[PDB]
């Protein structure tokens, strides 16, 4: 309330309008505060290699003596150089011996390292418990896993020719989907808290 | 009009070609599919109708261009390891 | 059917909220009495 | 008095929270309501007509709950129709 | 070969997709890619296209600018360069693509000609901003 | 005689793989995919495995290659079917199929979590600006 209010005109309309301010203000903290306490929403701090590259606070590297330094280091666009300018120059060592060594170092981390791998690998393991990883961004290279045969073996055309019959079907994509998303563990509410001190 | 030859065409396939001819060591001239239009068979005269067609029938002697590769064209014709991996996706109207 | 607890009013905060809630009340309360009726003016 | 309005106005809003998520709440009333979820388990007789209809079926929503059918709940399947009454009834609605 | 390749799906999502598929849209179907890129155009976000990812990042990187690719990618293939069957020039020309490759060189070619020749530029939170209570103040 | 690497999802090996004698304990997705190879081809296979690197690569000074590739350009074995990476190197000494599986380099981070509430968490409804706004509208007014 107030032990005074104004009784001229040009303070009441300052009043007045003081007073709508007030209102809307009060109103729009409560209503945005409701929905804020209603729908979570957890913004991934990465959705891309540039924002990899600008954040200082995440560390990033790769497997030491792999095909994935080997691209870092021989790369020529300007992020990746960045980045292995960032992984020569870090301390302590980013770099890792194993992949699963890499993938503990991620999950006792919490949101400070982030591992670059493969797609394949990295999809299987955001379907594994813990389910506690997930892969962010696109890909930053591109490979294949292919089929291999003997210089001169008959074996070379049919193989090929089946690998592109197979795509063509669909079979291969139904296999993915029948080894990393089923047969995966977790799939793709809570009730409301209440306010904690 | 200015330019004639090769030096008219610019473009990611024709940088492509000129690396690829500068590794493998020959010279080549451009030109393009007169159809207009990427290799496939009629389906009763079993004549192909495109780059494929420039190419099994000798007219041409490579083809550097979006191929994308099936298996019909890999009976009749040798590809090479990818060199831009693809897929379907989606467009949508950019949110203002 | 879940039967509603009397003072589930409450619910919205922590019963640690209201216990902070009455004692900031009542060190609010003093600290303004004092404040008030302390110097000789 | 920032304390007091701070203190209130969190008070209606977790207040409407609550509420609206009370509101949001929509029970299993089919068969896909049950299937996309996993917050709850489904299984039915180790031995049956039922397991053989899931495992045999070329439905969408069937064949998805076969494939998550046999998972590790550890134990889904039942052996006694008495026994899994009893599961049902002992969890506190984590069963089906 | 998008037609074909849900037709002949046997994936679930991509089977309901073809249910949907060949619905009275009236036409949810189109004749020119062009086209396709106008419809959705015109459509304020009514219309969604589907096509290849490259030329759906040619286009995002096209003036004006009002589109933009989604998503992963629902199938998986590839380009390649073609030479007749029993040529000279099949072993240099893989060995080439290959060594290409790793060297990064058709990499740097994608984003010369995708991105650092777009019209368009390179590349949060749910706070009550000034401009929702600008009224207010005037 | 295929060869493959317990590289899983590619190939593992069964629950219960004693009770298994041959060809049928190994599971995954080479496994399967070497079926339907041999399938549409016809011929008959026998999935085995080799270790000694579990992978193709060369030693400059021995100049011997190991592992699949290894036993491939030495005749241990007819084809292999595996998570085997195309590559200038190996195309040189063997033959390659089209890619059945494209992929690439990525990011794995931790899966965002519900952060522990903050300090000053109650001003998180309206921007710093408004905030500043509001002081500086009642200083004025
Ligand atoms: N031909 S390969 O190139 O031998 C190779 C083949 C297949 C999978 C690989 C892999 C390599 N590597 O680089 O050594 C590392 C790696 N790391 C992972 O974490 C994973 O899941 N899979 C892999
Ligand atoms: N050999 S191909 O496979 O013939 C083919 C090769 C290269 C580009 C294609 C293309 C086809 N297609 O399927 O018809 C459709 C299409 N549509 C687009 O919108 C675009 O940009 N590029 C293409």
């Amino acid at each position: 309330g107030c032990d005074i209010s104004p009784r001229s005109l040009s303070g009441r309309i300052v009043g007045g309008v003081w007073w709508f301010f007030t209102l809307i203000i009060i109103s729009s903290y409560t209503a945005n505060l409701a929905a804020f306490l209603t729908v979570e929403r957890m913004v991934s701090p990465i959705e891309s290699a540039e924002d990899l590259s600008k954040q200082t606070e995440i560390a990033y590297g790769t497997l030491d003596s792999g095909s994935t330094k080997e691209f870092f280091r021989r790369s020529k666009i300007a992020v990746f150089d960045k980045m292995w300018t960032y992984m020569r120059s870090a301390e302590p060592s980013v770099f890792v011996r194993t992949t699963a060594e890499g993938v503990a170092r991620v999950r006792k981390s919490k949101g400070k390292y982030a591992y670059l791998l493969e797609s394949t690998m990295n999809e299987y393991i955001e379907q594994r418990k813990p389910c506690d990883t997930m892969k962010v961004g696109g890909n930053l290279d591109s490979k294949g896993y292919g089929i291999a045969t003997p210089k001169g073996s008959s074996l070379g055309t049919p193989v090929n020719l089946a690998v592109l019959k197979l795509s063509e079907q669909g079979v291969l994509d139904k296999l993915k989907n029948k080894w990393w998303y089923d047969k995966g563990e977790c799939g793709a509410k809570e009730k409301t808290s209440a306010l904690s001190l | 009009n200015q330019f004639e030859g090769n030096d008219r065409y610019e473009g990611y396939c024709v940088e492509l070609a000129a690396e690829i001819a500068k590794h493998v060591g020959y010279s080549y001239r451009l030109e393009i599919v007169s159809d207009g239009k990427y290799g496939a068979r009629d389906p009763d005269t079993k004549a192909w109708n495109g780059m494929v067609g420039e190419l099994v029938y000798g007219r041409a002697d490579v083809a550097v261009a979006p191929l994308t590769i099936t298996l019909v064209r890999e009976e009749v014709i040798d590809f090479s390891k990818p060199f831009m991996s693809l897929g379907i996706s989606i467009m949508i109207k950019k949110p203002q | 059917k879940s039967k509603p607890g009397v003072f589930s009013f409450l619910d919205p905060l922590a019963y640690e909220i209201w216990m902070c809630i009455v004692f900031a009340y009542i060190g609010v309360s003093v600290v303004l009495f004092l404040v008030s009726r302390f110097s000789p003016y | 008095w920032f304390f007091t309005l701070i203190i209130i106005s969190s008070y209606t809003a977790n207040l409407a929270a609550f509420l609206t998520v009370e509101r949001m709440v929509s029970p299993i009333e089919s068969a896909e309501d049950l299937a996309k979820q996993t917050e709850i388990a489904y299984g039915t007789l180790e031995a049956g007509s039922t397991k053989e209809f899931f495992r045999r079926s070329k439905i969408a929503v069937f064949e998805k709950m076969w494939t998550y059918m046999k998972s590790a709940e550890p134990s889904v399947f039942v052996r006694t129709t008495e026994e899994g009454m009893i599961r049902v009834r002992k969890s506190k609605g984590k069963y089906a | 070969s998008t037609k074909e390749f849900f037709r002949r799906s046997k994936i679930a999502v991509f089977e309901k997709m073809w249910t949907y598929m060949k619905s009275a849209e009236p036409s949810v179907f189109v004749r020119t890619t062009e086209e396709g890129m106008i419809r959705v155009r015109k459509s304020k976000g009514k219309y969604a296209y589907l096509l290849e990812s490259t030329m759906n990042e040619y286009i995002e990187q096209r003036k004006p600018c009002d589109t933009m690719k989604v998503g992963g990618n629902l199938d998986s293939k590839g380009y390649g360069i073609a030479t007749p069957k029993g040529s000279a020039l099949r072993g240099p020309v893989n060995l080439a693509v290959l060594k290409l490759s790793e060297q990064g060189v058709l990499d740097k070619l994608k984003s010369k000609w995708w991105y650092d020749k777009g019209e368009c530029g390179s590349k949060k939170t749910s706070a009550l901003s000034l401009s929702n209570v600008a009224g207010v103040f005037y | 005689v295929v060869t493959t690497i317990l590289e899983s999802p590619y190939v593992m090996m069964k629950k219960n793989h004693e009770m298994l004698e041959g060809n049928e304990r190994y599971e995954g997705y080479c496994v399967d995919l070497a079926a339907e190879i041999a399938k549409h081809c016809g011929f008959k296979y026998k999935l085995t495995i080799v270790g000694d690197g579990k992978y193709g690569a060369r030693d400059a000074d021995t100049k011997i290659w190991n592992g699949m590739v290894g036993e491939l350009v030495y005749g241990k074995a007819d084809i292999a079917i595996a998570p085997l990476t195309i590559t200038l190197v190996r195309e040189e000494v063997i033959d390659f199929s089209k890619p059945f599986m494209s992929l690439g380099i990525s990011i794995m981070i931790k899966k965002p979590q519900k952060s522990k509430p903050g300090v000053f968490s109650f001003l998180d409804p309206l921007a710093y600006e408004i905030w500043m706004c509001i002081v500086f509208a009642y200083i004025g007014v």
